[PDB]
Formats: C-alpha cells, structure tokens, sequence
RNA sequence: GCGUUCCCGAUGCCGAUGAAGGCCGACCCGCGAGGGCGGCUGGAGGUAAGGGAAGUGCGAAUGCCGGCAUGAGUAACGAUAA
RNA sequence: GGUGAAAAGAACCCCGGGAGGGGAGUGAAAUAGAGCCUGAAACCGUGGGCUUACAAGCAGUCACGGCCCCAAGGGGUUGUGG
C-alpha cells in the first residue's frame, strides 16, 4: 500500500524543485523532513509541506502507520508556463517564462519481520 | 542577439552531462544533547538551546 | 470538396520512425532525422549484403591456410593441388573440416600434393 | 556418419538426422524423397573417403516437409533525385530432413 | 488571395529584418491567406447526344424486357390515391416488394397511391429516363406510357 | 547454414629469441603469432593469439645503414618539439623498444589491436624473469 | 497502382456484443504506395463490389500559424545617495 | 468552440494560509472534475532491462559473442571485428 499527495502548479521551476526533491527520494520521513528543515531552498517549503500532507493521507485515510513509511518515489513535472513580456534595449521586448511545478510524493511502509 | 554564439543545439546527453555536478548535498545535522533534535552541527538550536544557553524560554 | 492531409501523414511519419527505433539522437525521434538515417541505411545493408558474401570467403581461406600450413603448405599450393586433383569440395565453406574432423582435412591435404609430387 | 551434399548451387554437411533450407526443388509434394549429390565421405567406420565430386553412385536420403517460405530484409536503394524500396523480397525456402547416408 | 477580407500593405521591409521576404497576408502561403486553386461556382451540365439520349432510353427498357421484368399494367383498381389499395393491387400483380419498382403511368391517382412505398419509384410517362429505369429492379408501365415511350422512339 | 565460432580457448605461451634476426622479418612473424594467424580456430572478432616471449633484443640485426640512418621520428611532444631518435640509440637506450615499435607497427590499428600488443612480452634478454610456461618456437 | 475528401450504390449494410480517431504488434497479404487481423484506448458514427468528382499525399520555400526545445540555472534584476 | 443523458458540478472528514491534494459521494464512465470529448508529435520527468570511464565519430550497417523477457525460433541491448 502506497500513499500519493501531488501540489499542482506550484510555480516554483521545476529544475529548481526536482534539485530538492530529488534530496528527499526514498528516505524515512523522519530523515525526510529533517532534510527538508535545513535545506537552504525556496523548493524546501513547497515539497516538504506536500510530503506533510502525503504522511497525513497516510496515517489518516489509509490506516498506514506513521513511524514505518518513507518515501516510495517522487517527481516534479512541468506544468503549463506563465509567459511575460520582459523589455529590452533598441525595444526588443523577449518573453521571459515563470515556469509552474506539478510536485508529487508518494509513501510507503518500511519493514516488520 | 551578439557576437559570440553557440553553433549547434546542444544534445540532451550534452546538457545533461553539464549537470552530473549539480546535484545537491543534504544538510549536515546532529542530535543536540538535550533534545532527540536535529540541527546543524555548531549552531544554538530553538530549543535546547544551550546547558548555560540563551534561546527561546526553558523551565 | 475538400480533402485536408487529414490523417494520412502523421500515419506515414510513424510508419518511418518505426523503422527508426533504436538510433541515437533524433534519428530515432525525429520524422526526417529518422528518415536521413534510413536512406543510408539501406544502403549500407545493401553493400553489406554484398559485402557478407566477401568476409566470410576471407575468414575460410584463412582457416585453411592456418590449417594446412599445418601440414606445411601454401593455401595456394594445397588450392592448386585440390583444383588438379578435382574436389568441387572442401568449398571454401566447407574447410571447417579443418577444425572439425581434421584426419578428413589432413586426407584432403595429401590429395592435393598427390597431385602434386 | 557425415557427408557434403550439394544442392542450391551450395553445399553441406548433412548428419544423420537434421536440416535446414535449401532452396526451392522441383520435388512439389511436401510428403516425398530425394536423394542428392555426395561429395566426400564422411570418416566413421563406414568409411572417411573424399573424391573429384564423389559421383560415387552414394546419395545422401532427405525426405522433407517444406512451403516457398519467405522472411524480410527489404531492398532500400538511395541516391540524390532517387529512391526506390519496391524491393520487399523474401526468398523462396525449401526445408528438409535428412534421413540416410 | 484577392477575394480575401484583408488589406495589402505589405508587412516588412521585405530587406533586412532577417525574416522572409513577404507581401500582403492573403497570399497563400499565409493561413490567414487566401485559397490558391480553390473550386469556383461552376456548371457541370452539357449537352449528351439526343441521339444517345435516345438510343439509351431504349437500350435501357430494352434490357429490363429481355429480362423479363418489363411489365405493362392496365388494371389499376387503386384509386383516389391510396396506399393501402395500390398495395393490395401490386399483390395480385406479382409486385410483392421483394423488388424495386420503378412505377411508369401518367395517372396522378396511381402515383400518390405508390408514392411513399420505399419499393416504388414513381414517374409521370414524360420522365421516363434510363438513370431510374436502371435504378430499379422491375419496371412498370401502364399502355398509357408505354406509348409515349413507344412515341419518344418508334 | 552452418557457422565456425569458438569457446573461450585457453592461450598458449610462446619463446623466442630472435637474437641473430633481422627485425621485422622476424617482428613480422611475431605479429602473426600475436593474433592468432596461425591457428585454425581464427576469428578476428575475438584475439586468441600466443603470448609470445621474446629475450635478446639488443642483439637484432639491421640490414644496410641505420647508424643514425634509421631515426624514430616517433615523438611530436606538443608545442615546437620533433624529437628524434637514430637507431643506434634505441639499442644504446632501452632496446626493447626497437623490437616493439617494430611490432606494434604491424598491429591492426584497433581497441583489439592495442590489447594483442600487450600480449606481446619483449626483453633485452636472456632471462625474462617473468615465465612460468616458455615454449621455445624458432 | 496505392491512399485522402466527396456522389451514386444507400429507405441499404456495419455499429454499445463498441463507428471514426488514437497507442501497440516479433502475425497475414502486396515488389511498393498500402491492405488486413489481434490487443489496448475511444465512445457515435462508418460506409463493399463497381463507378463518378476533386481544395487529393509535404522535409526543405531566411515559407506560414502554433507548441516546445538549445544557449543556462548562464547575462541580467535599470544610476556606487548606504 | 465541445464535461455529461442529466449538474447528479463532488456534502462531510483529513493535510494545507491558500492553491492543491487524499478519502467520502455522483456518474455507464471522473487519466468525462470544470478553458473537463477524443488527446498524436516535438518537449520534461519517474521506474526497469541491456550498456558505458585506454577511447576517435554522418552515429549506421554486416558477423560473431555476452546479458535481459518466450523456445531447433524470436525480441531488446551492444562488447569486438569489417
Ligand atoms: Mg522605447
Ligand atoms: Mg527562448
Ligand atoms: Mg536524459
Ligand atoms: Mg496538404
Ligand atoms: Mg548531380
Ligand atoms: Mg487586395
Ligand atoms: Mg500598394
Ligand atoms: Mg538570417
Ligand atoms: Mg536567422
Ligand atoms: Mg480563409
Ligand atoms: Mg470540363
Ligand atoms: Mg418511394
Ligand atoms: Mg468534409
Ligand atoms: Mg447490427
Ligand atoms: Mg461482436
Ligand atoms: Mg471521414
Ligand atoms: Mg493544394
Ligand atoms: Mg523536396
Ligand atoms: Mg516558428
Ligand atoms: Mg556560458
Ligand atoms: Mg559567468
Ligand atoms: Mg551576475
Ligand atoms: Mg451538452
Ligand atoms: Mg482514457
Ligand atoms: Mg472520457
Ligand atoms: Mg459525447
Ligand atoms: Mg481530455
Ligand atoms: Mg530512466
Ligand atoms: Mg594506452
Ligand atoms: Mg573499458
Ligand atoms: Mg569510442
Ligand atoms: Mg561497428
């Protein structure tokens, strides 16, 4: 049994949040949000506080047991981006893009023999 | 919009290959003698403070 | 009436990137990268085809000339002596005898300088 | 025993009981018998005796189930304004079972 | 490009933006643009033949006769136009409706009785014309056409 | 159909001391030694040669002039430097070598190619302290 | 020759026991363009034999519209009055 | 431009400032959940199998060999040789 959270459109860049994530992958939540606590990151925030909801789900909808789930897999995907003007010299005008992030964590339980 | 210019798209391989340094390091942590915490090593933390310690409050 | 692409070329573009599974960059995902690569392909194949019929030949004579030079002889000499003594035999192919079975191979060598002694 | 038959315009070392293709033969029943040329001998205790095309009156005896089969390949000829692919060819088969030296 | 909703200014310098060389936005290369051979309004009529016209008409009643599907009525015991009756009637005519019928008689009555029938194609005498007559399966005429038929050729 | 392939063979050691000889003539020898040439199972995909112990370099004989005839080029260092060598000096300096360029030299220019030279065991002998299975072929 | 759109064929025929379209296929047919058959998706259309008619097949036009990449986590974040 | 036959448009509980999501519930269907039918491709990711740090390249092709899913054969991969 497996727990899911997903934050969709986070608006954060993906490259950025992976980085984090990919911190993350596959600890016990313990060490996971120990990690997340002390790392010097914007994506901090965002995926810490969706792997706090995917533990929630977990204990609370799927009678899973806290203490013995970690992180099964996660993964950022890219969401649609929001496009902006961003003036230039000679009036050139580009368009920059703030990108929007899809965060996803998904626990499991550890052991017991 | 200039001078020097890059001549070919660069492959996804050669992109990614950039990148096989960016990864990042997990922060550095240890226990805090009077709480079961975690904090960075050589820093005060809101709680334990110190024996002797300045921070938040303690009874 | 009119008849857009509609289906058709998105059918057509698969059918070539199909074939163009397992090359590297784009000329395994790109409709046109995938298909340059095609092109030479087929005809590197069919060089090759070509080409196949030539190294084996190279890979017996070297086999028999190894082989009955271990006898001592010229794979020249031992062809020529075959060639005299009539063997449609041994086929160039067909001197793996000279790995297996070599008291047939060794019998094929006297032969060939029976015709030649 | 052993044996180099020829046939196809290709020859093979056929043992006592195997095979492979050969070639489309004129022998149109699946359920029939020839017997092709020998061409050397073969070594065991019945003999190891080679000879200037072995018509030595031995055949070699294959009985054969068999269909014109085909494969694949694909014939793909490029230049540059020329293209052509109309060249999808299989290969007539003919496959067998050897039964007797 | 012409009959298009759009102006004709042309676009670029056409020089040095380092873009295409273009003109107007209706020219067909454009999306926007216009249609290059598109299809125009146009009369595909012409003028068969009468002779072939004729030959056909025949050639054609001719077939369905040497068949045996040609049939001449007279008996038409449907009347005030109604289905039921011209129903009823087609029964003991052999006209069961195993069979398209292209029902030929200038008697107004007959028609709306035959109408609606899904079986039944219906023709004034003067419409007689091979596409129908191939159309259909059985042809029907009362004498009453058939001479007028007889009378677009003798 | 049939085919020809090998299972791994296990390789078989070689000494010779080619001390009067000529190199070349002989290196051109100890080549078809390092692959396998000489054995029927040749494949080329593969490199099944003999090993091939050579002592009494030095000593190789030279046909017409190479005191300072003979110069090994060899070495473009990198930035102005086209170092060469004449052959009396090889000898004089690490003779071995005369023997080895000799026989890389007819190498097929390979991955392969590179691991048969390995194979190839030369010393300015005798004494090539160093077998444990020496098979004098001459 | 193949395939696309449309008409006759069609008051028909295929279709929720699943149309079109999409994703697979190492199978069958065809020299090939293609055509089948099977699985998954899809959820309402499709349309033989044989003919008829065209807005009928794209890789290139510094083509056109759109989407998304590369450069890149790079230059920069607009007065050095803090 | 297009959810669905019908808003039946998701009460309520849970994590969250919210957004978002997890349960619950409606629905024939919810990867039909609201710029929602179908949902191709470029492009980005996660997991797995094979592979790779003495090697020289229009990136393929031909042959052999090794490993990985079914068995006188196939499929995927690619070490070396051409
Ligand atoms: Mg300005
Ligand atoms: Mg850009
Ligand atoms: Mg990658
Ligand atoms: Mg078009
Ligand atoms: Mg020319
Ligand atoms: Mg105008
Ligand atoms: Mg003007
Ligand atoms: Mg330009
Ligand atoms: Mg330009
Ligand atoms: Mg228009
Ligand atoms: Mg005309
Ligand atoms: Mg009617
Ligand atoms: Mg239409
Ligand atoms: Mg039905
Ligand atoms: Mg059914
Ligand atoms: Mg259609
Ligand atoms: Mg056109
Ligand atoms: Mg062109
Ligand atoms: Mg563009
Ligand atoms: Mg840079
Ligand atoms: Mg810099
Ligand atoms: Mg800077
Ligand atoms: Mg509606
Ligand atoms: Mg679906
Ligand atoms: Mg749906
Ligand atoms: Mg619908
Ligand atoms: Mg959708
Ligand atoms: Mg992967
Ligand atoms: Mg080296
Ligand atoms: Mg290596
Ligand atoms: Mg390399
Ligand atoms: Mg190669």
């Amino acid at each position: 049994m497996e727990a899911k959270a997903i934050a969709r459109y986070v608006r954060i860049s993906p490259r950025k949040v992976r980085l984090v994530v990919d911190l993350i992958r596959g600890k016990s939540l313990e060490e996971a949000r120990n990690i997340l606590r002390y790392t010097n990151k914007r994506g901090a925030y965002f995926v810490a506080k969706v792997l706090e909801s995917a533990a929630a789900n977990a204990v609370n909808n799927h009678d899973m047991l806290e203490d013995r789930l970690y992180v099964k897999a996660a993964y950022v995907d890219e969401g649609p981006a929001l496009k902006r003007v961003l003036p230039r010299a000679r009036g050139r005008a580009d368009i920059i893009k703030k990108r929007t992030s899809h965060i996803t964590v998904i626990l499991g339980e550890k052991h017991g023999k | 919009a200039k001078h020097p210019v890059p001549k070919k798209k660069t492959s996804k391989a050669r992109r990614d290959a950039r990148r096989s340094h960016h990864a990042l390091t997990p922060p550095t942590l240890v226990p805090c003698p009077e709480c079961k915490a975690m904090k960075p090593p050589h820093t005060v933390c809101p709680e334990c403070g110190y024996y002797a310690g300045r921070k938040v409050l303690e009874v | 009436p009119r008849a857009k692409t509609g289906v058709v070329r998105r059918r057509k573009h698969k059918k070539i990137l199909k074939l163009a599974k397992g090359y590297w960059g784009l000329r395994s995902k790109s409709f046109r990268k995938a298909r340059e690569t095609l092109f030479a392909a087929g005809n590197y194949a069919y060089a090759h085809r070509k080409r196949r019929k030539r190294d084996f030949r190279r890979l017996w004579i070297v086999r028999i000339n190894a082989a009955c030079r271990q006898h001592g002889l010229n794979y020249s000499t031992f062809i020529h002596g075959l060639k005299k003594a009539g063997i449609e035999v041994d086929r160039k192919n067909l001197a793996d005898l000279a790995v297996r079975e070599p008291q047939v191979f060794a019998e094929l060598v006297e032969r060939a300088k029976a015709a030649q002694g | 025993m052993f044996a180099i038959v020829k046939t196809g315009g290709k020859q093979y070392r056929v043992e006592p009981g195997l095979k492979l293709r050969v070639e489309k033969l004129d022998a149109e029943p699946g359920a029939t018998v020839e017997l092709p040329v020998l061409l050397l001998g073969g070594e065991k205790t019945v003999v190891g005796t080679p000879v200037v095309e072995g018509a030595s009156v031995v055949a070699e005896v294959l009985g054969h189930g068999r269909g014109k089969k085909i494969l694949v390949s694909k014939f793909k000829a490029k230049v540059q304004y020329r293209r052509k692919k109309g060249h999808r060819q299989p290969y007539t088969e003919l496959l067998i079972k050897e039964i007797r030296g | 490009r012409g009959e298009v909703a759009y102006s004709g200014r042309k676009i670029w310098p056409q020089k040095h933006t380092g873009r295409a060389r273009h003109g107007d936005i209706g020219a067909p290369i454009f999306v926007g643009g216009g249609v290059v051979f598109g299809p125009k309004p146009r009369d595909y009529s012409y003028t068969l033949p009468k002779k072939v016209r004729k030959k056909g008409l025949a050639m054609a009643v001719a077939d369905r006769a040497r068949e045996g599907k040609l049939l001449l009525v007279e008996a038409f015991a449907g009347v005030n136009g109604k289905t039921k009756e011209f129903l009823a009637w087609a029964k003991e005519a052999g006209l069961d409706g195993s069979e398209s019928v292209l029902l030929v008689t200038g008697n107004e009555l007959v028609r709306r009785a035959a109408r609606n029938l899904p079986w039944v194609v219906t023709l004034a005498p003067e419409g007689l014309n091979v596409y129908d007559i191939v159309r259909t399966e059985r042809l029907v005429m009362d004498l009453d056409a058939w001479e007028v038929f007889q009378n677009r050729i003798g | 159909m049939k085919t020809y392939v090998p299972k791994q063979v296990e390789p078989r050691w070689v000494l010779i001391d080619a001390e009067g000889k000529t190199l070349g003539r002989l290196a051109t020898k100890i080549a078809t030694l390092l692959r396998g040439k000489h054995r029927p199972d040749w494949t080329p995909n593969v490199a099944m040669g003999d090993f091939v112990v050579v002592v009494n370099a030095d000593k190789i004989r030279v046909t017409g002039k190479k005191l300072e005839q003979k110069i090994y080029t060899r070495y473009s260092g990198y930035p102005g430097g086209l170092k060469k060598i004449p052959l009396e000096k090889m000898l004089a300096t690490h003779p071995e070598r005369v023997l080895e360029h000799a026989v890389k030299g007819m190498l097929p220019k390979g991955p392969l190619g590179r691991r048969l030279f390995k194979r190839l065991k030369v010393y300015a002998g005798p004494d090539h302290p160093h077998q444990a299975q020496r098979p004098e072929k001459l």
